[PDB]
């Protein structure tokens, strides 16, 4: 009985980390990409500098 | 034509760097966040399909 409740804890509580094992190279791409983003939103409104 | 008052040329001009700039910017927007609809103003009918579907 106590080895089954502790597995009924493990099913309540354990993480599955063979998706986490692809979800982490995932969103490490995605916050590369994300500062990619945020960098050239940075530059764009500097153009004006040209009409002047 | 010849006028110092109007510029209609630098109007267009503006009017096709406002679409490239608006382009540019949803381009950014599908980039940072992956989605071709992340919210319901990309696409309702998606959007809430999706949403029920997650």
């Amino acid at each position: 009985l106590q080895d089954s409740l502790d597995a009924g804890v493990g099913n309540l509580v354990d993480a599955d980390l063979a998706k986490e094992s692809a979800k982490l190279q995932s969103l490490q791409t995605k916050q590369q990409l994300g500062v990619q983003a945020l960098s050239i939103a940075n530059q764009t409104p500097q153009t004006i500098l040209s009409l002047f | 034509l010849n006028s110092i008052n109007t510029n209609p040329g630098a109007l267009l001009a503006l009017q096709n760097l406002n679409s490239t700039n608006t382009e540019l910017a949803a381009t950014q927007g599908r980039i940072n966040t992956g989605k071709k609809v992340a919210n319901a103003k990309d696409n309702g009918a998606i959007w809430s399909m999706a949403k029920m579907q997650s």
